[PDB]
């Protein structure tokens, strides 16, 4: 049993301060820098993203340099709480905690408990 | 270390049943089989078994037994049934070899099973062979050359043409074992090839590979004990298990061959009135009898078949009865069709096939077996790379 | 013994008279025997038993022994067994009769009175529907890739493969592979993006292909290659409807209103899942080789997952990847709303065997089983393709003026080569390395041209006798015999790879490409004189 | 109506009814009918059948011609055939319509057609009259213009391959649309021809005083010999002239006695000349009818030379050539031989290979190595084959080689046996004569290391550890294939020429078998096994093996040591740089255990245990090396394999499970929320307020939502873990059917600790009336996962939450099994004072098998009750009673989980009561008494419950006693 909630928010704070960025948050614990908006993908629409999932240190663990399409419920919770914000064309990051990401168990390529920074580019919605 | 067989006293009817009926110990590399034997006590004793790889001459090869097995050796025989509803109470033991403990036997070649009894003491031990298939032993009996020893000899000629095992030094590697019916005592072994005309060996001469013909096996079928079936007249029950008296046999060497078929030693444990013949057959003292007035030597006539390993213990030695001038001895034997024969022995182990009390007629129906051992000089044991069976209903003179 | 019986079933189909068959029986058990000699010369011997363990016990031996009058040796009956010292004249060797032996001065006169293999297959009896290409991509790619046998010009690996067949034997045997049987809505276009070769009518069965390919013109098989993508049932534009998860209403779930239950989708309700002992696949070229048979209208649906390098494609929906069996809503037995999904798959057999549709094409009609072969091994297996129009010769002859190709390629060469080097079935030296002409022997690559377990000489083209010879004699369209070279009109046997085996048998005029191989109330009366000229 | 069918005249059955419709036939327009047979009509002399013809009723009357019941047969329908034919004359119908058979199956409409008359017209037309004014229209060549049935041959068809029997009807009326009802009947063959035989089996065997052993043979059979019992279809069809001269010289005795060389010089010649009965071209003709013609003596050379299967061997050899003795001592064994052969047949026209050979052997056999070995031999094959022109290029087929072994043997210490043996196989390539360059060592084609080192693990040396004889073993391997030139210089159609090949293997055998013979509570043995195995395959390995082995990847790699040598190998640069590479790095592994005890608690019983835990992974992966970085890339790996541990689930093994209520299964239906709440704690942190399916933030959709069912059902579970998630219920399945509760048990998938599975066997109850008492008991179980996998979806992508609602699982699987079975539960046999020899087993067994494919487990039952009995007694009245009683039972319940729909799917309730009462009356006449009896109840509604009984006496009378 693990409770990586406060620690992850602390890495969010000191990373988003080292980086001069300033992201807002939610009641669940996300952090994101909305950068644009195409002009809302809800929990029954498809998507088309060009993200890059890299840790807080800088190392990356997954890319989508060519467009992909998910159902937006299959995604992890952080997407579903940040990605419905922007429309088709915009862009956003996500400073996902470990509970809104791959949990405190973690899969391969992601240690159990670690901030997961994404840089999403929602091409289109279906 | 020429480890050899060891005959028991209580245990009787030791065999290697495969696919139902009994067989000779020569087995294929993955063929299943059993070691059904029967203790003559209600004591549900504990018989721990073992297995040992062995060389050509039966010296235990120096392989580690984790290599020619996968499992265990010393673990008591789980499966055994008691003699159900019979006069001679006995415990029928039985063990399949691809069983729980030794889940397979993973190397061809000789072997020796041991049935050491509850401490370490070997009650008995039988030899078998697990032959692998890489050669094509093309054999055929054929009458000899020498006109004197031609009416009572069966030359054996064959080749070994394998297209799988390129022989390195066939004169020194490829040793061969020849078995007359299933017997291991009269094998004509340690024979070098004559020719080696290519990749295939060829054995052709009539000096070594020449078995005595030997007449046909006698039999008796006491399916039901109190019957009067095949040559078992005067069956008498007296304060014991039944007694099956056999008609006095006669020496057949001084006579002409008469077509008289048998199954070459094998017995068939069986009864009428029985569901499972194994645990429901009944032992019965059978009184054998030989009337051989021409036989006069200083050797002992032993009774012999497949039921007793062709053994020569003192519990099968015929006995001259001067009151009738007729050999005779009782031998407890399970029911069913049972073959046998009177084999003279020298005094200890020498059989003296010639001058046998039955005959040596060249035309008798024997089933010769040929096992082709082999040992590359990088291997750690003598393989068995193919057997070729060829019986004498084809004596191609 | 007096036998009683009371055998009776309890099916109500029997009348009131077939109840309790109470037959009797009175089996006789005669078992007589006698023994002993009479007069000191002969020994009577008789033994008859109405059922003996072994047959050879019933005998009536009777032998006279004229003790030392050396003109007769013996006279027997019961079993004769004439002397076996011939190697050529072995006749009556064991049977009832009379045998006598007379011994003059070394002239005994014993008398008697008593009672690897090969194969020849053909271009037409090849192997019925138990060899299927997994998809219409692996079928268009089977000949382009085997241009150089050991090096298969692909990248594919069929990692997981689940095969589903109509559950005809309703049997709950939870021993082989448990009891995992579900529904199926096995489609005929589940995947199969349009290929660069054959037109769309030989790849897709949809009436109008306009609008559902969502990929380039060569992208390999995957759920997402066309808008039957079970990944998206419903949401965006997919033709499926989410009523196409339920077997009860599969028809009203296609959103295009042209589909029929025979030519565009089959439906099963408890289709088995063939355990890994009933099918064997080639996970480099993509074809199932299920060890059973078909043609009793048994649907054959498969969903698999291969990996072209670093990408993982999937051409269906697995058990533990797709919708679960039932989703029941409500606590009460009078309140529940049980729902059963169906696990959309890819069809391969399609009960109504329609030769027009492409699923007929997926049947791999080029795997010829050796008749009653098993574990056929090299060094003892000489395959050879012949052509018995004049006689079983092994090369092709022009039709009085034909020039099969003018200036043939280095390996087409239909001039005088054996048929092996003609059918692209021999190109490898004994070390299995290329060579222009050919080693002169069937190549025997256990993964490409042989199924070593049980026969199945697999040729190295989709339809060898049909279109391999056509192109290799081509100089022009293979899809019509009204434009042939008149050389490729006597050899191109095209009406087999466009029609069944039973049908298209009236065309047994071009069925002359057999292929050899060498895998792995009476009385006797005789006698014999054995004269014994001085020793040796 | 028109003519009543009647059997043919001379027959002791039915017939065709080829019946032309109303439109009629043209002057030459014929219909037909065909089947496929493989008849061999070469032994027989006449093909004779019947025919028949009416006029079709209410149609124009047919005349006695313009109808021919033509037969076709041969290889085909319009290219090869043998038309017999006949002018059918109608039977006179229009009357009683019940004509006798002799007028129905006429003789005028009947065929005999002596077959040897067909070969006549074949000879008259084979290679004659080809496509010029004789072959009438269809190239059929009805014999006319030069010397009953009007025979015909089209393409020189064959006998024996006589397939495609066509039996049609052809009109020959000038201006008429004929319409008939022709019939066909018995199409048998006439008498078959016989012949005599021959033989000669000369043999010669000599011995020139132990020096030469020439043993020759030779046999000259003839056509049709066989034997007595051989009929006229099994005798023989070929003239064979074998003989084999096989000589041993000795060539070491004529050398001086002291030297002791053993040059054997075997020798062997032999050949066959098989002349077939029928020539191997135009099979239906015999050689004689061609060779007994003088058509052309230059063509009689073609014939009687293309029909002889000549083949002679003519071998040489010097196999065993040593010196007797009586390092640094020539104890070799040289050898050399080359065989030959030259074959003719119908079509090979030439054939010969002379497979030369050599040899050499060292085999010395001495802390230093006890043995040494070595041996090479150049296996120089060859071949040639022409073909009959009707001549072609001979297919030069050369095969050469070279190879060798090493072998060491060792006795490094007492109880240590390091072995070793390499090998090789390298291809000579100089292409000519097989006796050309004969010492050249071609490039390596293969190379196989090997190493074996046993070890006794001396632990007896320590004082107290005299009860263990823990052994050990190890057998590394290695192997280097050449990846034939189709790979090595593959050329991308860009033009470039890549290199890719030379795969490599490994292996291991880590065995160690302790025994722990307890002779130092109450235990006598704890025997143990542990046999790991493994092996990789690293295709794309460029470099080679020089000689005497190779340590190129890493010297550990060539002796097992399966650390990843596929990273540095890509770094070193000897790994294939192609980047569309087919083959895939693989691995394997296996494990085992058998921890069998022999616990002995009481003085005469003995219990004993077992422990089994198998395992195997078969991980593989495609890869590719980066050009710039020169680094490795595992492209989409995966794994799969088996599993089985010997568990114990006897806790929930006697509860009721009878298709209406079961305690354990209700626990399993319950645990799927306890474990969902458990293993969501691990996923969602303990400070996260684990989300659900009905809570506020995670609402339930509208009814017309594509996922409305999984939220209405499946109400309060965590968002990731539904009640069908294979981790919410697999550990639930284990916790249920073991008795071990959840909330304290593991949530794992693999369990690395077996459990004994005792086999108690009590015997010491003997301590007087019981002549022998006993007991017994067994127990077996498992957790056999038939196969698992690794989900390609649980990779790294922002994608959890599968198709319905579950989280992707790392280890896919299907059909877990629990196979808890009692062998005889309380079986006790015993024998009273006289005899009451009761025996009674209670076998019993379940087999749970949950299928994660559809989420509905199954089940099985048992309880095959048995009760023997018997009273063998013998005074002299011999009483004998052999009674018993059986029983069986099965079920195959298919229990749904979410709602109670456990519906049975099989079953049996058989029980028998057979018994006998053998009572030998006084001494000779016995009287047995059968009472076989058995129901077979209906467990399902499709069984038809049987019941069948026997009875009856037998009264033997053993006459001669």
């Amino acid at each position: 049993v693990k409770d990586y909630t406060a620690e992850n928010e602390k890495e969010i704070v000191d990373y988003l301060a080292q980086n001069n960025l300033t992201a807002q948050r939610t009641n669940s614990g996300l952090y994101y820098i909305i950068t644009k908006e195409g002009s809302h993908p809800t929990l029954n629409s498809n998507i088309t993203v060009i993200y890059k999932g890299y840790f807080t240190n800088g190392k990356v663990f997954d890319e989508s340099t060519e467009g992909v399409s998910y159902s937006l419920r299959t995604l992890i919770p952080g997407w579903k709480e940040g990605i419905p914000l922007l429309k088709s064309g915009g862009e956003i990051q996500l400073f996902v905690p470990a509970h809104l990401g791959y949990g405190s168990n973690g899969n391969k390529t992601v240690p159990g408990g670690a901030v997961l920074i994404f840089e999403i580019t929602l091409v289109s919605v279906n | 270390i020429q480890t050899e067989v060891v005959p028991p006293y209580n245990i009787k009817t030791v065999t290697f049943v495969q696919n139902g009926n009994n067989v000779v110990p020569i087995f294929e590399l993955n063929s299943t089989f059993e070691f059904q034997f029967d203790d003559l006590f209600g004591n549900e004793a504990n018989y721990y078994f073992e297995i040992t790889h062995c060389d050509y001459n039966w010296k235990p090869s120096d392989i580690p037994k984790t290599d020619y097995l996968r499992g265990f050796d010393g673990q008591r025989i789980m499966d055994y049934s008691n003699s159900f509803n019979t006069l001679q109470v006995y415990s029928h033991y039985r063990l399949p070899f691809p069983n729980q403990f030794t889940t397979q036997i993973r190397l061809s070649g000789n072997y020796i099973l041991k049935i050491l009894n509850e401490d370490k003491e070997v009650v008995l031990s039988r030899k078998f062979i697990v032959y692998e298939e890489h050669c094509t032993v093309g054999a055929q009996v054929k009458r000899t050359r020498n006109l004197s020893n031609i009416n009572y000899k069966q030359n054996l000629d064959f080749t070994i043409a394998s297209n799988d095992i390129t022989f390195q030094t066939p004169t020194q590697n490829v040793k061969v074992l020849l078995l007359q019916n299933g017997n291991f005592n009269t094998a004509i072994k340690n024979i070098p090839p004559q020719y080696t005309i290519g990749n295939q060996l060829v054995y052709k001469y009539d000096a070594e590979t020449q078995f005595w013909g030997g007449n046909e096996f006698l039999y008796f079928e006491n399916k039901d004990i109190r019957a009067a079936n095949n040559n078992v007249g005067r069956i008498g029950s007296n304060n014991d298990i039944y007694n099956a008296y056999l008609y006095t046999n006669a020496a057949r060497g001084n006579q002409i061959y008469t077509n008289y078929q048998d199954v070459n030693g094998n017995f068939v444990v069986k009864n009428i009135n029985g569901a499972d013949n194994s645990i429901e057959a009944d032992y019965a003292w059978v009184y054998f009898t030989l009337s051989a007035p021409a036989f006069r030597m200083n050797k002992d006539i032993y009774i012999t078949g497949i039921f007793n390993n062709y053994s020569l213990s003192p519990e099968y030695k015929m006995d001259y009865n001067t009151d009738k001038a007729v050999f005779e001895k009782a031998v407890m034997i399970k029911q069913g069709f049972t073959n046998y024969q009177y084999t003279v022995a020298d005094k200890k182990g020498n059989i003296d096939l010639e001058n046998a009390i039955d005959g040596n007629f060249y035309q008798t129906e024997n089933e010769y077996t040929i096992l082709v051992y082999y040992k590359e000089s990088i291997d750690r044991y003598q393989r068995v790379i193919g057997k070729g069976n060829a019986n004498s209903i084809n004596i191609v003179n | 013994d007096l036998g009683v019986r009371y055998t009776k079933q309890d099916n109500p189909a029997f009348s009131p008279r077939n109840r309790s068959s109470l037959t009797f029986d009175f089996d006789q058990r005669i078992s007589m025997s006698l023994m002993g000699k009479i007069g000191t010369r002969l020994e009577v011997n008789a033994n008859y038993d109405t059922q003996s363990t072994f047959a050879f016990q019933n005998l009536f031996k009777l032998a006279y022994t004229p003790s030392e009058d050396d003109i007769i040796q013996k006279v027997e009956v019961g079993n004769v067994s004439m002397p076996l010292n011939s190697t050529l004249i072995r006749g009556a060797q064991s049977l009832f009769g009379v045998k006598t032996q007379l011994q003059f001065g070394r002239t005994t006169i014993t008398g008697v009175f008593s009672e690897v293999q090969n194969f020849d297959l053909y271009a037409l009896d090849y192997d019925n529907d138990r060899h299927f290409f997994l998809s219409q991509y692996f079928r268009n790619k089977y000949d382009v890739s085997l241009k150089n046998y050991p090096f298969i010009d692909s990248r594919v690996q069929i990692t997981r493969l689940e095969v589903w067949v109509t559950n005809k034997q309703n049997r709950v045997t939870t021993t082989g592979g448990g009891n995992n049987l579900r529904n199926i809505i096995a489609l005929q276009d589940l995947g199969e993006a349009q290929v660069s070769g054959v037109p769309d009518n030989e790849v897709v069965v949809i009436s109008s292909t306009a609008g559902f390919f969502n990929n380039p013109i060569d992208s390999p098989t995957s759920n997402t290659n066309n808008k039957y993508d079970p990944a998206t049932i419903g949401q965006a534009g997919s033709f499926l409807n989410s009523n196409i998860r339920e077997i009860v209403t599969a028809k009203s779930g296609f959103n295009n209103t042209n589909v029929s239950e025979a030519t565009d989708y089959s439906v099963l309700e408890n289709a088995r899942k063939l355990t890994t002992n009933e099918y064997t696949f080639n996970p480099q070229l993509g074809y199932i080789s299920l060890q059973q048979r078909l043609a009793n209208d048994e649907i054959l649906a498969v969903a698999f997952e291969y990996t072209v390098g670093g990408k993982v494609y999937q051409v269906g929906e697995f058990g533990s990847d797709g919708v679960d069996a039932t989703v029941v809503t409500g606590n009460n037995s009078s309140n529940q709303a049980i729902i059963t999904q169906s696990l959309v798959l890819k069809m391969l057999k399609s009960n109504l065997t329609n030769v027009k549709n492409p699923v007929w094409n997926l049947m791999m009609k080029n795997v010829y089983q050796i008749p009653q072969a098993y574990q056929i091994k090299q060094d003892d297996f000489r395959l050879n393709i012949l052509y018995t129009d004049p006689s079983p010769i092994n090369y092709i002859t022009p039709v009085q003026g034909s020039s099969f190709p003018p200036n043939p390629a280095p390996d087409s060469k239909v001039e005088q080569t054996p048929l092996l080097n003609v059918f692209n079935l021999d190109r490898l030296n004994y070390n299995n390395d290329p060579q222009a002409g050919g080693d002169g022997f069937f190549d025997y690559i256990p993964g490409v041209t042989v199924d070593v377990q049980n026969g199945r000489v697999i040729f190295t083209t989709k339809e060898p006798f049909g279109e391999l010879i056509f192109n290799k004699l081509q100089t022009e369209s293979y899809n019509d015999p009204t434009t042939y070279n008149a050389n490729q009109q006597k050899y191109v046997f095209r009406n087999m790879y466009r029609n069944t085996q039973a049908g298209a048998l009236q065309d047994s005029d071009k069925n002359k490409f057999l292929l050899r191989g060498k895998y792995k109330t009476r009385r006797f009366m005789g006698f014999n004189i054995e004269h014994k000229i001085s020793d040796k | 109506c028109p003519v009543n069918y009647v059997m043919p005249p001379g027959v002791q059955e039915q017939a065709l009814a080829v019946r032309i419709g109303g439109a009629g036939l043209q002057y030459q327009d014929s219909r037909a009918v065909f089947k496929n047979v493989s008849v061999d009509m070469r032994q027989y002399k006449k093909l004779k059948m019947f025919l028949h013809a009416e006029s079709l009723p209410n149609q124009p009357t047919l005349e006695d011609d313009e109808m021919v019941g033509f037969i076709r047969f041969g290889n085909d329908f319009t290219q090869n055939f043998y038309q017999v034919e006949i002018p059918l004359k109608v039977t006179k119908t229009g009357g009683s319509c019940s004509i006798s058979p002799d007028l129905v199956w006429m003789d005028d409409n009947s065929i005999d057609l002596a077959l040897d008359l067909l070969t006549r017209m074949k000879i008259k037309a084979m290679s004659i009259d080809i496509n010029s004014s004789k072959r009438d229209v269809n190239g059929i060549y009805y014999p006319d213009n030069d010397p009953k049935l009007t025979l015909g041959i089209k393409g020189n068809p064959n006998f024996g391959l006589v397939r495609n029997l066509m039996v049609g009807v052809k009109s020959r009326a000038d201006h008429k649309d004929i319409k008939g009802e022709v019939w066909f009947n018995e199409l048998r063959l006439a008498d078959l021809e016989n012949k005599g035989g021959m033989a000669a089996i000369l043999n010669v065997d000599t011995n020139m005083a132990d020096f030469a052993t020439v043993s020759a043979t030779g046999r000259k059979s003839t056509i049709g010999f066989g034997s007595l019992e051989q009929g006229a279809n099994e005798r023989d069809r070929e003239d064979v002239q074998q003989y084999n001269i096989v000589t041993n010289l000795n060539l070491g005795k004529l050398l001086p006695k002291k030297w002791g060389i053993n040059l054997p010089f075997n020798y062997a010649i032999g050949e066959e000349v098989i002349t077939p009965e029928y020539d191997p071209f135009n099979q239906d003709i015999k050689l004689d009818q061609l060779i007994r013609e003088t058509t052309d003596q230059a063509e009689k050379d073609n014939i009687r030379t293309r029909a002889i299967d000549y083949t002679k061997r003519k071998s040489i050899n010097f196999i065993g050539v040593r010196k007797d003795r009586a390092y640094d001592i020539e104890n070799f064994t040289f050898s050399q031989s080359y065989n030959q052969v030259e074959r003719h047949d119908y079509e090979v026209a030439d054939y010969e290979d002379e497979q030369s050979n050599s040899a050499v052997n060292y085999a010395y056999t001495f802390y230093l190595p006890s043995n040494i070995s070595f041996n090479t031999n150049i296996l120089r094959q060859s071949n040639r084959q022409q073909f009959r022109e009707v001549g072609l290029d001979p297919l030069y087929r050369r095969n050469f080689a070279f190879n060798y072994q090493y072998g060491f043997g060792f006795n490094l210490t007492k109880s240590l046996k390091l072995n070793y043996s390499a090998t090789s196989n390298n291809i000579v390539r100089n292409f000519f004569n097989i006796w050309d360059d004969y010492l050249d060592i071609g490039t390596p084609n293969q190379h196989a290391q090997q190493l074996v080192l046993n070890y006794d693990i001396p632990i007896n040396k320590i004082p107290i550890f005299g009860f263990v004889k823990a052994s050990y073993s190890y057998t590394a391997d290695y192997m280097w294939q050449r990846s034939s030139t189709a790979f090595s210089e593959y050329e991308d159609p860009n033009g470039t020429v890549y290199d890719l090949g030379n795969t490599i293997q490994n292996s291991n055998s880590n065995t160690l078998t302790t025994t722990l013979n307890m002779n130092t509570t109450s235990i006598k043995n704890v025997q143990i096994n542990y046999t790991k195995n493994s092996g990789t395959v690293l295709p794309g390995y460029t470099p080679s093996v020089g000689f005497l082995g190779t340590s190129k990847p890493s010297l550990g790699f060539v002796f097992g040591s399966q650390d990843d040598v596929r990273y540095e190998a890509a770094k070193r640069g000897w790994l294939t740089t192609y980047q569309d590479f087919n083959q895939s790095f693989t691995q394997v592994s296996n494990k085992l255990l058998k921890v069998t005890a022999n616990i002995d608690l009481l003085p005469d019983l003995k219990v004993d245990l077992s422990m089994d835990r198998s395992y195997s992974e078969n991980t593989s992966e495609q890869y590719s090396v980066d050009p710039s970085t020169n680094e490795y890339k595992p492209l989409s790996p995966y794994t799969y394999g088996m599993f089985s541990i010997s568990t114990v689930m006897i806790k929930t093994a006697f509860s009721p499970s009878d298709e209406t209520q079961s305690a354990a299964f209700d626990d399993f239906r319950s645990n799927r929320l306890i474990i969902a709440n458990r293993l969501a704690e691990g996923h969602y942190g303990s400070g996260v307020a684990i989300p659900r399916y009905g809570d506020a933030n995670n609402p339930i959709p509208a009814e017309t939502d594509p996922n409305y069912a999984v939220y209405t059902a499946n109400q309060g579970y965590p968002i990731g873990y539904t009640k069908s998630n294979q981790a919410v219920l697999l550990p639930a399945f284990l916790a249920a059917y073991t008795g071990s509760d959840a909330s304290s048990s593991s949530t794992n998938i693999f369990r690395s600790f077996p459990i004994p599975n005792w086999s108690i066997k009590y015997n010491g109850l003997m301590r007087d009336k019981f002549k022998r008492f006993s007991l017994q008991h067994n127990y077996r179980a498992s957790y056999t996962i038939n196969q698992f996998r690794s989900n390609f979806d649980y990779n790294s992508s922002p994608k959890v939450q599968d198709v319905n609602t579950n989280f992707y699982n790392e280890i896919i699987m299907s059909n877990v099994n629990l196979v808890e079975q009692f062998s005889p539960l309380i079986r006790m046999d015993f024998e009273l004072k006289s005899s009451l020899r009761v025996l009674s087993e209670i076998k019993k067994d379940r087999a749970l098998s949950m299928s994660f494919d559809n989420n509905l487990l199954t089940e099985v039952k048992g309880m095959e009750y048995i009760i023997g009995l018997g009273y063998r007694f013998k005074d002299k009245s011999d009483i004998n009673i052999k009674a018993d009683f059986s029983l069986r039972n099965n079920e195959t319940l298919v229990r749904y989980l979410d709602y109670d729909n456990n519906q049975l799917a099989a079953g049996q309730n058989i029980w028998s009561l057979k018994l006998t009462a053998d009572y030998s009356f006084s001494k000779n006449l016995t009287a047995i008494f059968y009472y076989d009896h058995s129901f077979s109840k209906a467990v399902i509604s499709t069984s038809f419950p049987l019941t069948n009984i026997r009875s009856g006496f037998t009264l033997r009378y053993n006459f001669g006693n």
